[PDB]
């Protein structure tokens, strides 16, 4: 309360909000013992040379594979508008 | 004593051998970034080959219907003789 003046203080809402510190609490632990896994860590990152490959080689297939699936994507939303789709009638 | 002076003098006759092992040494852990130096230039030098050569480089991934849907040499889009 007292927003707007000298007198602004934090709401109880944001008290109690700041009284919730989720001490020893982690909902996300399994995502990083699946993640884990993959052994990227042991067998890409951990080397440098294997970490620059991991990024060199997923670059060149990432960007393969992302212009891949918009170009689809592309394709579906304007169906029918395309050349491609309509081909031209020649007239008599 | 002689004897031991001898060998003191002779444990560094093989100076040039052990040197040039040592940066046989350096060499042998820098290879490992060739693995990805070589991709990186077939990465930006695939626009230079000609298409039977991009074919293969890729196993047959890409081919001429993989190219753009708006080709960058628009007379060529969907084949060397257009759409149809
Ligand atoms: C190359 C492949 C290689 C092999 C395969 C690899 C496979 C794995 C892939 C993994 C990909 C990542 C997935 C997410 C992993 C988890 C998150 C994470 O990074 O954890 C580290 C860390 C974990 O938190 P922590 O506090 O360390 O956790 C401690 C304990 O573990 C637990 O502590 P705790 O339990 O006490 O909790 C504390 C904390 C725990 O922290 C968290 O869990 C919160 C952060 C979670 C972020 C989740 C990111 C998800 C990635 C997006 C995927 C997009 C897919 C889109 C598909 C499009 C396809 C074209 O939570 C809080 O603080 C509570 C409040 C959280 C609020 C979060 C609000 C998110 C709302 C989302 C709504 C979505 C609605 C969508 C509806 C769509 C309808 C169609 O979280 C972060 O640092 C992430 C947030 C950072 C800021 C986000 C930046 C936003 C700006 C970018 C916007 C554009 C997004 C683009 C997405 C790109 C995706 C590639
Ligand atoms: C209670 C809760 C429970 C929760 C459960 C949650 C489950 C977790 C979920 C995650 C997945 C779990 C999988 C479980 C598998 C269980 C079976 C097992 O034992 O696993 C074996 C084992 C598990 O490790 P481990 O048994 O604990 O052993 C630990 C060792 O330290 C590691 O072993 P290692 O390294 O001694 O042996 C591994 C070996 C296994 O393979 C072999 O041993 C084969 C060796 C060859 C044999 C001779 C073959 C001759 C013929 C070859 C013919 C084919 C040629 C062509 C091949 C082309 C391949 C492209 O090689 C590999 O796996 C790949 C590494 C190869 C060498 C890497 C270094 C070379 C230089 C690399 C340069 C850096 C950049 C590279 C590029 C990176 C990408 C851009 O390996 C793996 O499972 C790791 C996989 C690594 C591959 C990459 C994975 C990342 C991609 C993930 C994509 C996810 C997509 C998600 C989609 C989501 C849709 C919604
Ligand atoms: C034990 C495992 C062995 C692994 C290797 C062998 C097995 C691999 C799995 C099977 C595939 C076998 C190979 C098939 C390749 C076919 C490619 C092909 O014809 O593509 C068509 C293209 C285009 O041919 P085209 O234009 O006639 O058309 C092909 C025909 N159609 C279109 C119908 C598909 O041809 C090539 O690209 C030929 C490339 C040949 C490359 C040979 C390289 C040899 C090694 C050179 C070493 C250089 C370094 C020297 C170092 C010196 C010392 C420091
Ligand atoms: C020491 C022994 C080692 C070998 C051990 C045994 C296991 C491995 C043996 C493999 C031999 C068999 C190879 C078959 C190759 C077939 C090539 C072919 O027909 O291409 C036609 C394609 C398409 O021909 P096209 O260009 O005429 O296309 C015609 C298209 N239509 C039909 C629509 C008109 O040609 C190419 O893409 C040319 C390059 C060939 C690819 C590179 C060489 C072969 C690589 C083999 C990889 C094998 C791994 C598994 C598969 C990977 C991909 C998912
Ligand atoms: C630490 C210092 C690092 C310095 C690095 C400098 C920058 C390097 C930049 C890298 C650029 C990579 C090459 C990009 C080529 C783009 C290809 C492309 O888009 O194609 C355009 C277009 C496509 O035409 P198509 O009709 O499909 O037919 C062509 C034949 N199939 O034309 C081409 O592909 C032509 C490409 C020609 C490339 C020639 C490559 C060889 C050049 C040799 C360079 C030697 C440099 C030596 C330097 C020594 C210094 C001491």
């Amino acid at each position: 309360s007292g927003f707007g003046t000298s007198y602004a203080h934090d709401p109880k809402w944001i008290e109690d909000w700041m009284a919730r510190k989720r001490v020893g609490v982690d909902r996300m632990d399994w995502f990083f013992r699946a993640f884990n896994r993959l052994r990227l860590y042991e067998l890409f990152f951990k080397s440098t040379p294997r970490f620059y490959a991991f990024m060199v080689i997923g670059g060149l297939l990432g960007s393969y594979y992302w212009s891949r699936f918009w170009e689809q994507y592309w394709i579906r939303v304007n169906k029918g508008r395309l050349y491609k789709d309509v081909p031209y009638v020649y007239p008599p | 004593t002689l004897a031991v002076y001898h060998r003191l003098w002779g444990m560094t006759e093989q100076f040039a051998a052990r040197k040039k092992w040592g940066w046989r040494q350096v060499y042998h852990r820098m290879l490992p970034f060739q693995i990805a130096l070589y991709p990186s230039l077939m990465w930006y030098l695939f626009g230079w080959f000609d298409d039977p050569y991009k074919e293969a480089m890729t196993l047959g991934i890409w081919n001429v219907s993989k190219r753009s849907l708006y080709f960058w040499d628009p007379l060529r889009s969907g084949g060397d003789k257009g759409w149809y």
